[PDB]
RNA sequence: UUCUAACUCUGUCCCGUGAUCCGGGACGAGGACCGUGUCUGGUGGGUAGUUUGACUGGGGCGGUCUCCUCCUAAAGAGUAA
RNA sequence: UUUAGUUGCUGGGUAUAGACCCGAAACCAGGCGAUCUAUCCAUGAGCAGGUUGAAGGUUGGGUAACACUAACUGGAGGACCGAACCCACUGUCGUUGAAAAGCCAGGGGAUGACUUGUGGAUAGGGGUGAAAGGCUAAUCAAGCCUGGUGAUAGCUGGUUCU
RNA sequence: CUCCGGGGAGGCGGCAAAUAUCCUUUGAUCCGGAGAUGUCUGAAUGGGGGAACCCACCUACUUUAAGGUAGGUAUUGCAACAUGAAUACAUAGUGUUGCAAGGCGAACGAGGGGAAGUGAAACAUCUCAGUACCCUUAGGAAAAGAAAUCAAUUGAGAUUCC
């Protein structure tokens, strides 16, 4: 049966990319959350 | 950008309405806003401003000159 | 307003009198066409003091 | 009843301008109306916060909820359903 | 008219604080989700084979002329049978499964209100719904995450040497 | 990598031993100060974009082939200069040059908005509480501050904190 997660790597980087989440203030926040706790990877 | 008079900074403000049995809840009340063309001599031309009422009262005691020239030294595109 | 009459006006008075109209008549018509002027203290002294003549010498 | 000058136009023309936005100008049709701010009466499950008792041979329905008199009450007082 | 208080230190009790510890269903604020699914938008793709014979057209009989009538053409349909494809009506099996919804044997639609790829739009008292309170990432009579927050619990449990 | 100063026999960073080539009393490794270089992304600023990629233009020098070197090319605000509609004067608009700003980051400050759980043994006034949270913006602190203030024998004498 079909399952939720069907990958495409554009669609992945259009919604959850870098410059998606800089494009908005809620983005960047989240950026900011990630670098405060110290991610490795910040972004997809 | 904004619900703004140009001649005295009015904007709008918060408050309560009140019922009878003094149930609170949030209100604002909104300054008495509009569109007014003047004509300015000095310079030929009618000015567009959004301003009050009061602001009008404010134009009728000092004149457009004033008001124009006071606005401008506050830094408004008039 | 207090306004000071630049012309006559049929039911208003002419030539330099001093009355009260409503504000919106002195805002919107008179004053800026220049059939009157603001009766400040300044604009009235101003007024008669100089310009009086030539205002009286433009008969029509 | 009439008017224009505040104000309206999701009507025409001109310019910014390579532009069905916007701004300025000229017209036309309206016009002290419409519309907006403050105050105010009405309407208002559209939406929101809540309330909707207890006893009880389970609960509900019925009955009862305070006071006075007699019996139960066992010859002082008090004594439950 | 009662005629020993007061300031420290230690201990018992009370009050305000989470106040002995663990436990809700909830309520509020800000963010994250339409790679599943619902509807829509743009641009592409798919439907073996076989039937039936609508409208229309031509010719021929027949009338005073119409009427009427036969044959041949023509190829309509939310048309018919039936693979792919899309569904899910019945039964056995499976139920610590091969599988967090299946297999097998039958079953329905199959040129249409059809199926489908890619890329987009609609975001939580909101969306979408040929309408079942259905669906909105194995979650829905109000999604998920983080905060208010150690919510409150007249309730249940537990509470350690002589 | 360079210079200045220190230091005086070892050293070629660690996991991580060995190995080779080696360096060093003509002063190494090492320590301190000052310089040189400093790819690409990122406010990212020549345009674009799915971050670390794609595509450019203009000057000056250089090369003969299909290139190289250096510089410039974002937006907004202010100033100067130039240019310049409807429309005559103007104004709007347009361009060049110069200067400035944007982004990030603990807590504390100032300002713009602002809950509910909870308590009241129910609940609506009230409480929680101007708390949590969202937004804007400084400084080493900020804010406030020198009485149209208090007091009530006519006395005190600006703010801030205990
Ligand atoms: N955007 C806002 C739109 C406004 C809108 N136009 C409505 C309007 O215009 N005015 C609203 C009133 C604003 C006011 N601040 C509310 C207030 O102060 N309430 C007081 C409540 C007191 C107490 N907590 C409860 C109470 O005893 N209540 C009673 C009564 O229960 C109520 O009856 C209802 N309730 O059923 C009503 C009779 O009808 O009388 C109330 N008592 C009183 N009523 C009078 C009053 O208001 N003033 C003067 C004096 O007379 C007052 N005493």
């Amino acid at each position: 049966m079909k399952r939720t997660f069907q990958p495409s790597e554009l669609k992945r980087k259009r919604v959850h990319g870098f410059r998606a989440r800089m494009a908005t203030k809620a983005g960047r926040q989240v950026l900011a959350r990630r670098r405060a706790k110290g991610r490795h990877s910040l972004t997809v | 950008m904004s619900k703004v008079c140009q001649v005295t900074g009015k904007r709008p403000v918060v408050g309560n309405n009140v019922s009878h049995a003094n149930n609170k809840t949030k209100r604002r009340f909104e300054p008495n806003l509009h569109h007014h063309r003047f004509w300015l001599e000095s310079e030929k031309r009618f000015v567009r401003l959004r301003l009050t009422t009061k602001g009008m009262r404010i134009i009728d005691k000092l004149g457009i000159e004033k008001v124009v020239a006071d606005l401008r030294a506050q830094g408004q595109k008039i | 307003m207090d306004v000071i009459l630049l012309q006559r006006i049929k039911n208003l008075g002419k030539l330099g009198d001093k009355v009260s109209v409503k504000a919106g008549y002195g805002r919107n018509f008179l004053i800026p066409q220049g059939k009157a002027v603001a009766a400040t203290e300044a604009n009235t002294a101003a007024f008669e003091a100089r310009r009086a003549e030539l205002e009286k010498q433009e008969a029509e």
